[PDB]
DNA sequence: GCATCCGTGAGTCGAG
DNA sequence: TATAATGGGAGCTGTCACGGATGC
């Protein structure tokens, strides 16, 4: 088991590009706590560390710059989305986070049919890669729209399926 | 897999079959210190073969043999993945009694340690990678020129 | 020094001597009313050490 | 018509000649137009889209 | 533009026969046993089954939910064994220098016997495409080189070539022939099918290639 | 195979 | 005792002893409290002359580990006892002024 | 229980 | 509301009582109010009857039981965290066979729990539920052997743990093998033990093709009854002395032995049946004038051989056929672990008459009832089938206690379990549902009784059917078992009848199973409803027969995990059986007689009957069920009403006016949107927040308890170290939060304090507790906090002190304080909703009304579901339940629609018809023609095919409507979609599943004692298990940074976690991994199974990665 | 996609020596403050809060430009760990 | 050489 | 510390899926 992880319910996002997943704020809160914890000190937010800690204990505690400052955390970093059962390695993959409101994780369409998941109420499992190295792994040979063929048969793996195939067939 | 419309590509069938065909029996110890019957890599008994020969001695008469992934996996030289696979007491007491050293080549065992793996990021090939701007590169350059 | 293998063999009982920090000769675990480590039992701290850091 | 295996053939062809960077962009495109026309195109299912044919 | 059958036609949903369960009839039915009754359910669903017809489905119905249910479990156990007995081998070197090499067949002999026939072109680009060439091939009057990675062109060209009569195998490097030790080399390989390139050294291909052979196990039937 | 049985039977030979 | 190893649930996935925390050993978060008390306690320790900041680390046992008398910190200096106390006292309260000053080790005090 | 989530 | 009824199928009985197969089945077993004399020997009375008399001299004998009132009322019970259960006295005398001395005495046995009116139990304070077992059926069966073709495989099998399995075969070598407690022996020797000479066994056996020569043994004769069955004893017995009484001791125990060997009374029926003969008890062979007499031996092996042979009227038997499966119900289960521990006492009962004061026994003095009670404790609290209660919704519960389990003790494993076993057998018509079952491990393991069906006396499943003599339908309803079933041809409830004559010349029947088309001459039966073919459950679904079976057994399973909706409202299409099952329920309340209403409170309803009495109905408001999930009643009557017998009083939880209620219906439209219902995703409007539908109540229970310690005792108070007035504003003077308060993540529900485990001050502590001159405080702050991600208004709070009266907590405990905590939850992004048809989907988006597809007349729609989940789903009903829906909101109607006798199209057409009447010729009259987007649409609609060309713009709106379908305008544009939208009401339920109880986050926090790794689960706010896959996942992308962090970092390296965060809140990069604790564990626990694991360096080296501390 | 992918993965034998390449500079970034980057003012990567652009804190996407540059040199063995290691100390303290 | 016994395996999360 | 007492009970049964080792 680990640290700097979460889980919730996915549910379809199409106004993110490829290489994007929705991260609910709470979620993402406790997943870069530390990161957090530091940019608040680096800003007027705290005097020092246990006492952001100590803010962001209680949830009435919890302001407006603090949301900024975690938007600052996150630029530019990615965490994983992993969808048990994990069969081939594009179960796991990287997405830049953004920030929404509610409780649900947002997944990208076109990364559906590898994660073999729909919305019937599936879930899947973020983590945190957290030094350079892992965050330079992640996002050069673990991104989403980095992987785009299948490593089994070489064909496309992220490709239009349903409502797309549809539309442009219409 | 075919049957099922599933296109897959013969490699990996082939590095699996490969895993398989990875084992043979001797037929002759010749001038070895081998025994009739005793089953090792191909690998192994082919340095051995050109290091017999190499001494003008008689080479190990040896025939292919096929196991299938379980045996095969069982099989393997690091004993650190044999136990954590099946039949962990049978591995552990054999390689315990043979006294065997795990040289940390497959992933599992550095996984298990949690060390880094030989793959990827941690391939030998690619992990002693440096790098340095033109600035720094030339002031070291300096350094190195006045000495 | 760097790990690079690791060797599994048979434990001498004379290894496992050396190994040993004391036997364990009574039964016991913790008394019924202090709740503290028996004397030369499975829990006590003469042998496997102290509960408490350096106390 | 545009169909599964064309566009799975154009995103092949798509990555081979113009790269990952570019067959990102033309997908998330593909997704984008696919949709919103899928959307307005009118389609629908009632119990008389199950065409009995009269051969039957 | 009728709806089942433009989501049938695109790809977006639907196969003819379930197609046909909508609008034609349902089909043969069969009895728990694995024997077919011999009466067939003549309604459609938009028509609606009866109760006896019903029942008599349930039996295929409960049937092939416990496939799906029996098989997951026999499918993880593969893919483990798999992952298992080809952990160790990565991408080592670029090349092994080995002279070996195997020949993937264009063509099979047929079920009547009467003859060769080609094979199938999806099965020609399973054992062709993102492979090596360990000789030189001239066919139709191009140059394909001893050490050039097939990209899917060149593969289809080959096909072509089958076709006139000019070849009729293709001498490849693979990895029943690499002499890495603990793995094998770049050119052996071939393409990371991934990325249509060849293959990084460092790869783990032994880990990929269990994957591979894992994930549709879990629509084999049992 | 069962010890019980065979202490009874060690018992059962004085 | 109840067995660490009695299962919870039907499947053979779950032992209560998987349910029960370690208390003991310290967290992440407690450490890393810790290193910044030490760290926050040296920096206000600095704010002294090495006097009676040694004094004050003789005092407390943040030095040797254990925590020395007025005769000992005294005959170690090469003063009174008085003395010793003394400037315990004037290093305690210009700590005092520093802490009402600055106020960063007021959050350590829970 | 088990499948795509009946129960 | 005019509620209009489809079809012509006349049920001629009604459905039982729901839950009669618990509710029967317990009465039966306890015969609780059956005058002791009158008691049938069945139950806990053949209990008690097999136990009694013990022996050895001194006799114990037994009289009667009596089970006296509850201690405390169900209520208090489900409050107090105790059982709910009557005391239970048996009247015992002593008597010593000498002396002739009888000392009689009623004796406490302890408590056996008591079935609640509904068919539940409570145990320690929490509903359960015994589901019913099925298992084979005892008796003897034929089954053909696997290895050799022409050879047969008798078995006796008695009931479970009443005795061994015994085979009998015939071998390669001609004689016949008997297998007992896997030993094979020739059955010839057993024969001879039973009294049989040669003679007999020539001439019963003899006709038979020279198999009665594998039989003949001479050696066997030559030894009489004694000697043979001293032989028989060395055979089974090695080692153990081969003494007369000994021999004779164990085959009756074995054998003869009515105590210790049961065929139950359906294997004795079934026996009797199958070979022909008669028995005179339940056991396979007597004690009877100091020898051994036969009962089923010679018969079965007689059996054996005529099937052997090939003699015509001999059959081998199919295992799975449901008259060689029965159905153990609660009774016949908590009787057999009444009979385990009843005989444990027994043998406690002896074991203290062999010791004692001989002279002085009462039976109060050998009677430790003890035994028996853990038995029974132990079957309602660990078995496998008592199962904490689903009372999610009112169906919930039912389905529940309909419940059949082919798991269990002495049931299958899953491991066991192959396809066989979890068919749909022929023999489930009518029984056990076809479709309802899970989709997981437990798929045709678990199922649920069929609505008509019944369990009989001797435990087997038995269905109704009308007798029909001469093509003439009977009222006369007979039950039948699957065994009677099969000797019929039996007509299909929707064959065509004039009055009660069969109206067709060719009718629908089934023979064995068989489908086969008759004359009316030969139809003997004829089923009684469709409804008799599924679950209660599956008979929710509204236009079944449209849909694949396999949807509808999602549909069927979802049902059970419908929320309670403070608006609840019963479904527009209903199959006709939604009264029913909030009646059988015990969900809502009804009036017991005629009478007029008195009282009517949100507290209570009072109601004067005809005889003049007042009768008063505390009404349940706002408790908490098993799940959580709001059940309360709300009074559906105002004073004054004049109520006949029967009729409604109140609305349970998911009822409306008595009617099952486990959704809401919305206005759907069925196409794609944007993809925001891309694969399986729902797309909302806002409207249905702001009506509050799908919004459902929940409470939460925390509970703390205040104990005694070593180091001084823990307190509930007010007074908590280094708190604010803040934290402590909705506390009261106790230290308890205050009712009404509303509860935030991080907020105190109880203040505790708990004395410090003895603390080495670290030198900082010391010196910054001279700097800021403050005492450490003696104690610390324990108090119960709302859990991350939860919270709520405190509605109720329990405080149990020790000390105070009526209570006594369990030792060492203070007090107990328990906190409840109610929300409101209103729909949100991330709950499943589904529907009857098996189309389920997570909310995607929730769209400002203005955003929403609208129809013509303004009206926007509430639900967007995607025509994608249709086609590959197969499930068509939710089509038709939409487009009657339709017309049921313009004609504001429901409708009864019941399965495979429905609405039918063309009827839907008609209606559809009329509502288009009302949608449009309003606007007619109105002033307003057809809009310019309406025209374009309807010529997209002619290009389509959809409408005849050359009809008028109202002719065309018409024959669209008349398809289901409608001009939708999207209210992002204005402009309309391009062709015409299915739109119409369908029915849909919120589950269980929702995205609140779900979404969970970890930084760092709680690990394992022995591993060092992080707990799993979000109430001990968990980590995510990267297991051995994510590894796989992470290797075959090379990442190996990645990897080793998950590894270590953020794991169980702790020196490395420690600094990795210390690193991140300093703004420093993380640190080099080291060792993982679990490493070091491996090592540690190779080191105790005695092998020496060394680390070494590449100069093989040792390495000490515990550095030197376990190194002397 | 990461921009210039294509590029990048051109510059390397193996994808994997990228990944090497990219994290070693942005580790050295962080070590140093950024005072040694090979980005002039303008390349400086952005980012957009409430106030306005400001560099953007991640040392990783400078990594990925500076290598998209040319001004950086990668290989196995240009010099002595410690020497690169006291240099960069000498002229970029932190 | 070919029947036969015993011991080891039997997928993934999440909540219990 | 003192009549004499001298061999035990519970099994528990619808799955393979073979794998090697052991036996006429
Ligand atoms: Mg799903
Ligand atoms: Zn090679």
């Amino acid at each position: 088991r680990v640290d700097y992880s979460g889980r919730s319910v996915i549910v379809v996002g199409p106004q993110l590009k490829l290489h994007q997943c929705g991260l609910p704020k709470r979620m993402a809160l406790e997943l870069f706590k530390p990161f957090l914890l530091k940019k608040m000190e680096e800003k007027g937010i705290a005097p020092n560390v246990k006492a952001a800690r100590r803010m962001l204990e209680r949830q009435r505690d919890i302001k407006d710059e603090v949301w900024d400052a975690l938007e600052e955390v996150i630029h530019g970093k990615v965490v994983l989305l992993n969808r048990a059962p994990t069969l081939h390695r594009l179960g796991i993959q990287a997405f830049q986070p953004v920030l929404v409101e509610g409780q649900s994780i947002q997944l990208h369409p076109l990364v559906c049919e590898a994660f073999n998941a729909d919305f019937d109420g599936d879930q899947m499992a973020v983590h945190v890669p957290l030094s350079s190295f892992a965050q330079a792994e992640a996002r050069i040979q673990m991104l989403s729209a980095h992987n785009l063929l299948s490593p089994a048969s070489g064909e496309p793996l992220a490709k239009p399926s349903r409502d797309i195939i549809l539309g442009l067939y219409y | 897999y075919r049957a099922q419309g599933v296109k897959l590509h013969d490699k990996h069938i082939e590095i699996v079959v490969r895993q398989m065909m990875k084992y043979v029996e001797v037929t002759d110890p010749g001038d070895s210190r081998l025994l009739e019957g005793q089953v090792l890599e191909k690998w192994d008994v082919e340095a051995l073969n050109e290091r017999l020969i190499a001494e003008g001695k008689t080479p190990v008469a040896w025939k292919p043999l096929l196991m299938g992934v379980t045996k095969s996996a069982l099989s393997t030289k690091s004993w650190l993945s044999a136990a954590s696979f099946q039949n962990t007491t049978h591995v552990l007491t054999e390689a315990a009694i043979a006294g065997k050293k795990d040289e940390l080549i497959g992933l599992k065992e550095n996984v298990i340690l949690g060390r880094l793996i030989p793959a990827g990021t941690g391939s030998d090939f690619v992990r002693f990678t440096q790098v340095v701007d033109q600035k720094t590169l030339k002031a070291i350059e300096e350094a190195r020129k006045e000495a | 020094k760097e790990v690079r293998k690791v060797r599994i063999a048979l434990a001498s009982p004379e290894k496992i001597r050396s190994w040993s920090y004391g036997e364990v000769e009574k039964p016991e675990t913790i008394n019924y009313r202090t709740l503290k480590p028996e004397r030369d039992g499975l829990f006590d701290e003469r042998i496997f050490g102290p509960i408490k850091d350096y106390e | 018509p545009q169909e599964k295996n064309s566009l799975k053939d154009l995103v092949y062809q798509a990555f081979l000649r113009l790269g990952m960077e570019k067959t990102a962009r033309l997908l998330d495109a593909l997704k984008y137009y696919g949709f919103t026309f899928s959307t307005t195109s009118g389609i629908t299912i009632g119990i008389d889209d199950a065409v009995i044919p009269e051969e039957k | 533009f009728n709806p089942l059958y433009v989501m049938a036609q695109s790809g977006a949903r639907g196969n003819p026969q379930q197609i046909r369960q909508l609008c034609g009839l349902r089909g043969l039915m069969q009895k728990p046993s694995g024997e077919t009754f011999e009466v067939p359910v003549r309604s459609s669903f938009r028509e609606g089954l009866t109760v006896l017809e019903y029942f008599i489905s349930s039996h295929g119905a409960r049937k092939g939910g416990a496939d799906t249910a029996l098989r997951t479990a026999d499918s993880g156990y593969l893919t483990r064994k798999l992952v298992d007995v080809t952990h160790e081998i990565v991408v080592r070197e670029a090349d092994c220098g080995t002279t070996n090499y195997i020949s993937v067949p264009l063509f099979q002999p047929d079920e009547v016997t009467r003859s060769l026939r080609l094979r199938k072109r999806a099965d020609i680009e399973a054992g062709l495409y993102g492979r090596v060439l360990a000789r030189e091939v001239e066919v139709l009057g191009v140059r394909l080189e001893e050490g050039r990675y097939l990209s899917m062109d060149d593969v289809h060209l080959l096909i072509k070539a089958a076709e006139a009569g000019e070849i009729q195998e293709v001498p490849v490097r693979s990895p029943l022939t690499c002499q890495t030790r603990y793995g094998v080399c770049q050119k052996c390989y071939g393409y990371d099918l991934s990325m249509a390139r060849p293959v990084s050294i460092g790869e783990a291909v032994g880990i990929v290639a269990a994957q591979s052979i894992g994930e549709p196990g879990t629509q084999l039937t049992m | 195979s069962d010890p019980v049985r065979q202490y009874l039977h060690e018992i059962g030979q004085v | 005792p109840v067995s660490l190893e009695t299962p919870i649930g039907d499947e053979k996935d779950s032992f209560y002893g998987d349910f029960i925390p370690d208390e003991h050993l310290p967290s992440p978060v407690d450490a890393a409290t810790q290193s910044l008390l030490s760290e926050e306690l040296e920096k206000a320790l600095s704010k002294l002359s090495e006097r009676e900041a040694m004094v004050l680390k003789l005092r407390k046992g943040l030095i040797d580990g254990r925590e020395h008398t007025l005769e000992e910190v005294g005959a170690f200096f090469g003063v009174t006892r008085e003395r010793i106390r003394q400037i315990e006292n004037k290093a305690l309260r210009k700590l005092k002024y520093h802490e009402s000053r600055t106020r960063k080790l007021r959050d350590f005090l829970d | 229980a088990x499948x795509x989530x009946x129960g | 509301m005019e509620i209009k009824r489809f079809g012509r199928i006349r049920e001629v009985i009604p459905l039982p009582p729901l839950t009669e197969i618990q509710v029967e089945s317990y009465r039966r077993a306890l015969q609780a109010d059956v005058p002791p004399e009158k008691r049938e020997n069945v139950g806990i009375q053949a209990a008690f009857r097999e136990t009694f008399p013990i022996e050895e001299g001194l006799v114990l004998d037994f009289l009667e039981y009596r089970l006296g009132e509850p201690p405390f009322p169900q209520d208090e019970c489900r409050e107090k965290d105790l059982t709910y259960q009557a005391p239970l006295y048996a009247r015992l005398q002593l008597i010593h066979k000498d002396t002739g001395l009888i000392k009689e005495d009623e004796v406490f046995l302890g408590h056996i729990p008591l079935m609640t009116e509904d068919g539940s139990f409570i145990i320690n304070g929490a509903d359960r539920v015994i589901v019913s077992q099925i298992h084979r059926s005892p008796g003897v069966y034929f089954t053909p052997d696997p290895a050799r073709p022409g050879r047969y495989i008798a078995s006796i099998i008695p009931l479970p743990k009443r005795g061994p399995w015994i085979d009998l075969e015939v071998e390669p070598n001609g004689v016949v093998s008997m297998k007992v407690n896997k030993r094979k022996f020739p059955l010839v020797l057993l024969l001879r033990v039973l009294g049989y000479d040669q003679e007999t066994l020539a001439r019963e056996l003899g006709a038979y093709g020279e198999l009665v020569q594998g039989l003949m043994d001479e050696s066997v004769f030559a030894m009489r009854p004694e000697e043979a069955l001293i032989r028989l004893f060395t055979l089974l017995r090695p080692g153990d002395p081969p003494k007369r009484d000994k021999a004779v001791a164990y085959v009756y125990g074995l054998i003869a032995d009515p105590r210790r060997y049961d065929l139950g009374e359906a294997g004795r029926y079934k026996a009797e049946e199958k070979l022909g003969i008669r028995l005179s008890g339940r056991t396979l062979a007597r004690f009877e004038d100091g020898e051994f007499k036969d009962e089923v031996f010679l018969p079965t092996l007689r059996y054996l051989f005529a099937l052997t042979a090939g003699v015509p009227g001999h059959e081998v038997d199919d295992i799975d056929h449901l008259g060689n499966r029965r159905i153990r119900t609660v009774g016949e289960l908590m009787t057999d672990q009444f009979r385990v521990g009843l005989a444990r006492l027994a043998r406690g009962v002896r074991e203290r008459m062999l010791m004692g004061s001989e002279d002085s026994l009462t039976p109060a003095k050998l009677v430790n009832s003890r035994p028996l009670e853990a038995a029974i404790r132990e079957f309602f609290s660990r078995s496998q089938l008592s199962q904490f209660k689903d009372e999610t919704n009112p169906l919930s519960s039912l389905r529940h206690k309909r419940r059949i389990s082919a798991l269990g003790p002495g049931g299958l494993t899953r491991e066991r379990a192959g396809f066989d076993v979890r068919d749909v057998h022929r023999t489930h018509y009518g029984r056990i549902c076809p479709v309802e079952t899970p989709e997981g491990a437990n798929i045709g393991l678990i199922t649920s009784l069929a609505a008509y069906a019944r369990v009989d006396e001797l435990g087997f499943i038995r269905t109704p059917y009308r007798r029909v003599v001469g093509g003439v339908v009977t009222d006369e309803v007979v039950y039948m078992t699957a065994t009677e079933e099969d000797r019929y041809t039996i007509a299909q409830a929707n064959t065509p009848l004039e009055g009660n004559r069969i109206a067709a010349e060719r009718v629908v029947a089934r023979r064995k199973g068989e489908p086969v088309i008759v004359s009316p001459e030969e139809v003997e039966f004829m089923d009684v409803s469709p409804k008799q073919v599924f679950s209660v459950n599956t008979n929710l679904i509204p236009f079944l027969e449209h849909d694949d079976a396999n949807r509808a057994l999602m549909g069927s399973n979802m049902q059970t995990q419908a929320v309670p909706l403070i608006r609840a409202q019963a479904p527009v299409v209903m199959t006709g059986l939604e009264e029913r099952v909030v009646r059988d329920s015990l969900a809502a309340l009804y009036a017991e007689e005629d009478g007029e209403v008195a009282k009517v409170d949100g507290n209570r309803i009072v109601v004067r009957y005809e005889d003049g009495r007042l009768v008063e109905y505390p009404l349940r408001r706002f408790y908490r069920s098993n799940q959580g999930t709001a059940l309360d009643q709300r009074p559906r009557v105002v004073v004054g009403q004049r109520v006949r017998k029967g009729d409604l009083l109140a609305d349970g939880p998911a009822s409306e006016n008595g009617f099952l209620a486990l959704g809401q219906n919305v206005l759907v439209a069925i196409m794609p949107f944007d993809g925001y219902n891309f694969e399986d995703a729902i797309v909302i409007s806002e409207e249905l927040l702001k009506r509050d539908f799908y919004t459902s109540i929940h409470i939460e229970r925390y509970e703390i308890e205040a104990r005694d310690t070593k180091l001084g005792p823990e307190r509930i108070t007010r007074d908590i170290p280094h708190l604010s007035e803040a934290a402590l504003r909705d506390l009261d003077e106790e230290g308890v939060v205050r009712i009404g308060a509303e509860v935030k993540p991080g907020d105190i529900l109880v203040g505790r304090t708990s004395f410090k485990g003895e603390s080495e001050p670290t030198p900082e502590e010391r010196l910054l507790r001279s700097i800021f001159g403050e005492k450490a405080r003696d104690v610390k702050d324990t108090s119960l906090r709302v859990p991350p991600g939860e919270g709520g208004i405190v509605v109720r709070t329990v405080r149990l002190r020790r000390g105070d009266p009526g209570v006594e907590l369990k030792p060492g405990v203070r007090e107990v304080v328990r906190v409840y905590v109610a929300q409101k939850r209103k729909l949100q992004v991330g709950d499943k909703l589904a529907n009857r048809h098996g189309n389920k989907g997570v909310v995607a988006k929730i769209l400002p009304v203005e955003d929403m597809p609208h129809l013509p007349d303004g009206t926007p729609v509430d639900v967007i579901l995607n025509p994608l989940g249709v086609p590959s789903r197969m499930n068509l009903g939710q089509i038709l339940e939409t487009h009657l829906g339709l017309a049921g909101y313009f004609l504001g109607q429901r409708y009864i629609s019941p399965i495979f006798d429905g609405a039918k199209e063309p009827e839907i057409k008609e209606l559809l018809a009329q509502a288009f009447e009302v949608y449009f010729g309003k606007r007619k009259g109105e002033g307003f023609g057809v809009d310019k987007r309406e025209v374009e649409v309807l010529r997209r609609a002619e290009k389509l095919g959809l409408v005849t060309p050359g009809k008028t713009p109202e002719e065309q709106l018409k024959e669209l409507f008349l398809q289901g379908k409608v001009v939708l305008y999207d209210g992002r544009t204005g402009e309309p979609i391009e062709g015409p939208i299915v739109v119409g009401q369908m029915f849909i339920m919120k589950l269980y599943h929702m995205v609140e109880d779900k979404m969970h986050a970890r930084s760092t926090g709680p690990y394992s004692l022995i591993t060092q790794q992080p707990l799993g689960g979000k109430a001990q706010f968990g980590g995510q298990r990267f297991g051995e896959m994510e590894v796989w996942a992470l290797e075959a992308y090379g990442a190996a940074h990645t990897l080793q962090e998950m590894l270590t970092l953020k794991s169980d390296d702790i020196e490395g976690r420690n600094a990795a965060y210390e690193a991140i809140i300093k703004g420093e990069d993380v640190p080099e991994p080291s060792v993982p604790e679990s490493f070091r564990v491996l090592v540690k626990e190779l080191q105790a199974l005695a092998l020496d694991v060394q680390t070494l360096d590449e100069k093989d080296n040792p390495v000490d990665i515990f550095e030197g501390l376990a190194s002397k | 996609a990461e921009p210039g992918i294509d590029k990048l993965f051109g510059m390397v034998d193996s994808k994997y020596r990228l990944t090497v390449v990219v994290a070693k500079r942005a580790q050295q970034l962080l070590r140093h403050g950024f005072k040694n980057t090979v980005l002039e003012p303008e390349e400086r990567p952005k980012m957009q809060t409430l106030e306005g652009l400001f560099d953007d804190p991640n040392a990783v996407t400078w990594a990925m430009k500076e290598l998209l540059t040319g001004r950086l040199v990668f290989g196995e063995n240009l010099v002595p760990e410690d020497r690169l290691q006291k240099e960069m100390e000498r002229l970029y303290p932190v």
